[PDB]
């Protein structure tokens, strides 16, 4: 007696993200063998974490020039990955596909000026509990911040702590919500000596605890 | 601060009726309006109250025969007594509170008409 | 478990069937209803 | 239901007291009785609110007090022009109850 | 049966307390989580009782006259300054409400802490006992003490944007004022935040 | 038994109290997983219907028995009756991503199509009533958003559901009678 399958109705339809592999339509073929091929990366996040990428700024230049006026805030940008400042960066691009992200985001600032020019920069992360981020470093001093003098070591890396009410925060800010999902991150220059027309290069890379989930493929 | 109500003529038995009480120089966002009628040869009878925060209280007996709607911007309160009978012939008053009245769904008659120190009554 | 009743290991792995669950290294109302003072409160006759 | 005398007559210039009889559930429950004077053909005015305080814009001659289950509204030096029907609004259990009303006539 | 609680450096002893009732838990859940990456610092200068006045229980108010206080309420104390200066904080509500009566007036008042409080329908008020609650009546206990662990969808939620617990006082029985008894009974709350943490230091003006 | 009864101590008295005996109880049908793992119809379904609970009618079984709990957590098993390719996106995806076919899409099978989408919301556990804006519940609570050419019907089933913090259940109102008096089977 043939077994009665009693196949179900309304399920088993082919799905684009369905786990089951397709049936083989061809005989076994041995492809050309590559052993220890260089540059292979198993995880996209590891590549983003391993190499930092530059951030867009006014005039589409990664380096932020020292202010020629009496302003101590070089640039302030939204922590959300879908931001104009981070739109150019590779980390936002891989993160754009993932629905939500978690973990610290590392910001790498490397001074690119002559040895005679010495400047002091402070990067402060402000939580989203205020209408707008402060324009003065002393006002922004209360929130988590790092101040680094420029010496023999040109690059200083500051890890932005990830703190939010939700365990996971959506990468793209909602159109309806004018304010950013995450609080603004502000880079400041408290003291600059002979730093006129001096450029500081800032890059953003995935943190050790940084992770993404629920990947989707929306139009980019 | 005067209250003006608009009422229809003879309404046929077994129909509804809509009375609109038009406030004047009045918040309707921090005050409350009640609906009280007097059947002739009887005492007044609380129909229903609409609080400041648009929370409604209705006479337990005439409940399910009655609706009250408030619009603060248009600044007019409405009363719709469904299933009218010859017993419902009366003169219908609308009143003011001196306070917001209970913003709850309390279920009492008016609930605030003669409550405490803060809320009592205002020019009908 | 819930309303599942099929006596067979689920065809798909747990990771794909359900969302795996994490922890941080209960049933409060059952605890309540079980710690429930029963019986009399004073001498019975 | 807050029964009151159908007709009360007080000679002009003589203090007149109107008594609203209520049960323990409504008038007796608390000192929160509202007295309303209504002139025929016009909207009623709240002479006394809370049963111990005269409402703003009301004459000081009216005196309000409540003892036990009975609430009494007292008018001193009553004037013919001010004569009107009086209602003793009070709060019952699950509803608000208003006194039958008392007709005021000045001799 | 007295009970002498304590929070920080302030204490509230009631010789008529009938018992502390814990809501939904006895001890708060874990504090360092996937969010804040360990940037949370437990503040203890904020565990302090702060009085608040509520509706004056008066006999006029009938069954179902719920009075709601949203926690955390505006605070002029250290905790109030802390919520303004810290983006995210979590604390156990520990609400204490005391209504003082002569005991010759019988009124049953139900005080409960309800998470995500919503206008409750008259019918919902009958089934309002499901939430952690205690009954305040002059006949036996004039003080109700309820301890509730902070519970929210997020580990930490800004208090200004959303408040998880709102104290609700409902007059189950209208106060039966008597000549011997108090004419009216006031209702004051000795609320105290407990296990209060903070995170994300926020820049002041 | 005359407990203190104003300290809100669950005091449950059995029939043994007066020379009785309390039987055995089997409460499998009032468990909160078995009472949730049944489907429930979400109405009304338009294209790009954001697939979140609490669209379920208040009075239905899975609807009310859910609104009786503030915070819920479940995995869905969605059942859609559509007319084209049906795309489901994680709870965070922009609406633009509902047409791009690389995220989970199910092609028309002849009858309705059954899909088992996991719990994708970022919050620890969702909520049925949110206090304060971000008073309507926020967009993030929604489990997922689906989209097809037209969606006729849509059922939702909360697998491995676990509820928290109970709330009033609100049985039907009855007046002017002693029992509800409905026409029984």
């Amino acid at each position: 007696g043939i077994v009665p399958v009693a196949c179900s109705d309304g399920y088993g339809g082919l799905v684009t993200t369905d786990p089951k592999t397709a049936d083989p339509a061809y005989g076994m073929v041995y492809n050309p063998p590559r052993t220890n091929y260089p540059g292979r990366f198993t995880n996209l996040l590891d590549v983003a974490e391993a190499c930092p990428t530059f951030l867009c700024f006014d005039d589409g230049k990664p380096y932020v020039v020292t202010r020629a006026d009496e302003q101590r805030l070089l640039a302030k940008f939204d922590l959300s990955l879908a931001a104009k400042h981070m739109s150019n960066t590779y980390l936002s691009g891989i993160a754009q596909y993932y629905a939500q992200y978690s973990g610290t985001i590392n910001l790498h600032f490397m001074f690119t000026g002559s040895t005679d020019s010495k400047a002091r920069y402070m990067v402060a992360y402000v939580p989203p509990g205020v209408t707008t981020p402060p324009d003065t470093p002393e006002r922004a001093a209360h929130c988590i911040h790092a101040e680094w003098d420029t010496g023999l070591n040109s690059k200083f890396t500051f890890s932005i702590p990830y703190v939010s009410a939700a365990d996971y925060a959506y990468t793209a800010s909602d159109v309806a919500d004018t304010t950013n999902v995450q609080g603004w991150v502000c880079i400041y220059q408290i003291t600059h000596g002979k730093a006129e027309q001096d450029t500081l290069v800032v890059s953003v890379s995935a943190g050790k605890d940084f992770e993404l989930r629920l990947p989707i493929d929306p139009r980019a | 601060v005067q209250l003006r109500e608009s009422g229809p003529s003879l309404v046929k038995p077994s129909q509804t009726l809509s009375l609109t009480c038009t406030v004047s120089g009045f918040s309707l966002s921090t005050y409350a309006v009640y609906w009280v009628r007097q059947a002739p040869g009887k005492a007044l009878e609380c129909l229903g109250s609409v609080s400041s925060g648009d929370y409604l209280t209705y006479n337990p007996a005439l409940k399910s025969r009655l609706t009250i709607t408030k619009d603060n911007s248009k600044s007019e309160v409405s009363l719709s007594v469904s299933t009218v009978t010859p017993e419902d012939t009366a003169t219908y008053y609308c009143a003011k509170s001196h306070s917001s009245g209970y913003n709850g769904w309390i279920d009492f008659g008016c609930y605030e008409f003669t409550g405490y120190g803060p809320r009592y009554v205002d020019a009908w | 478990s819930g309303n599942t009743g099929s006596i067979i290991n689920n065809y798909y792995m747990q990771q794909y069937q359900n969302s795996m669950d994490t922890q941080l290294g209960n049933d409060w109302f059952s605890k309540l209803a079980s710690s429930a003072f029963t019986g009399l409160f004073g001498a019975l006759l | 239901v807050l029964t009151q005398p159908s007709s009360v007559s007080g000679s002009l210039g003589q203090r007149v007291s109107i008594t609203c009889s209520g049960s323990s559930s409504n008038v007796g429950l608390g000192n929160y009785v509202s007295w309303f004077q209504q002139i025929p053909g016009s909207a009623p005015r709240t002479l006394i609110y809370g049963a111990t305080n005269q409402a703003s814009g009301v004459p000081d001659r009216f005196s309000g007090s409540r003892s036990g289950n009975t609430a009494t509204l007292t008018i001193s030096s009553l004037q013919a022009e001010d004569e009107a029907n009086y209602f003793c609004a009070s709060p019952d259990s699950s509803q608000t109850i208003f006194g039958s009303g008392t007709t005021l006539t000045v001799l | 049966r007295i009970l002498t609680t304590r929070n920080g450096h302030t204490t509230s002893t009631t010789q008529s307390s009938v018992g502390v009732t814990y809501g939904y838990s006895t001890g708060e859940d874990h504090v360092s989580g996937p969010n804040t990456s360990g940037l949370e610092t437990r503040v203890v200068q904020a565990e302090r009782f702060f009085k608040k006045h509520l509706f004056d229980w008066t006999t006029d108010k009938p069954f179902g006259h719920i009075e709601k206080l949203e926690l955390p309420t505006d605070h002029k104390g250290v905790y109030g300054q802390l919520v303004d200066s810290f983006a995210y904080m979590r604390n156990g509500w520990d609400v204490e409400v005391s209504a003082v009566g002569n005991q010759f007036n019988g009124g049953c008042l139900l005080v409960a802490m309800v998470p995500e409080f919503k206008e409750f329908t008259t019918r919902e008020k009958y089934q309002l006992t499901l939430f952690p609650h205690q009954f305040i009546s002059p006949r036996t206990n004039m003080t109700a003490h309820i301890t509730v662990p902070y519970l929210g969808v997020n580990r930490y939620d800004q208090y200004n944007k959303h408040k998880p617990w709102t104290l609700v006082v409902m007059v189950v029985s209208p106060l039966t004022t008597s000549s011997i008894g108090a004419s009216q009974i006031k209702v004051y709350t000795n609320i105290a935040p407990t296990h209060v943490h903070v995170a994300g230091e926020l820049p002041s003006k | 038994t005359t407990a203190t009864g104003e300290s809100a101590d669950p005091v449950t008295t059995t029939v043994e109290n007066y020379g009785g005996e309390t039987q055995v109880q089997r409460r499998h049908h009032t468990d909160v997983s078995f009472i949730m793992d049944r489907f429930v119809q979400i109405k009304p379904v338009s294209p790009t219907h954001v697939i979140d609970l609490m669209q379920t009618h208040q009075h239905g079984l899975v609807g009310a028995m859910l609104r009786a709990a503030t915070y819920y957590f479940s995995d869905l098993e969605i059942v859609v009756n559509h007319t084209g390719r049906l795309t489901w996106v994680p709870n965070g995806a922009p609406e633009a991503a509902l047409d791009n076919t690389s995220n989970p899409t199910a092609y028309h099978k002849a009858p309705f199509t059954r899909l088992a989408l996991p719990y994708t919301a970022p919050h620890r556990v969702l909520a049925t009533v949110y206090n304060g804006n971000s008073a309507q519940l926020p967009a993030s609570f929604n489990y997922g958003a689906i989209r097809a050419t037209e969606i006729q019907e849509l059922l939702v089933r909360m697998k491995r559901a676990e509820l928290y913090c109970p709330r009033p259940l609100l049985a039907v109102k009855v007046t002017s009678q002693d029992r509800h008096k409905q026409k029984i089977i």
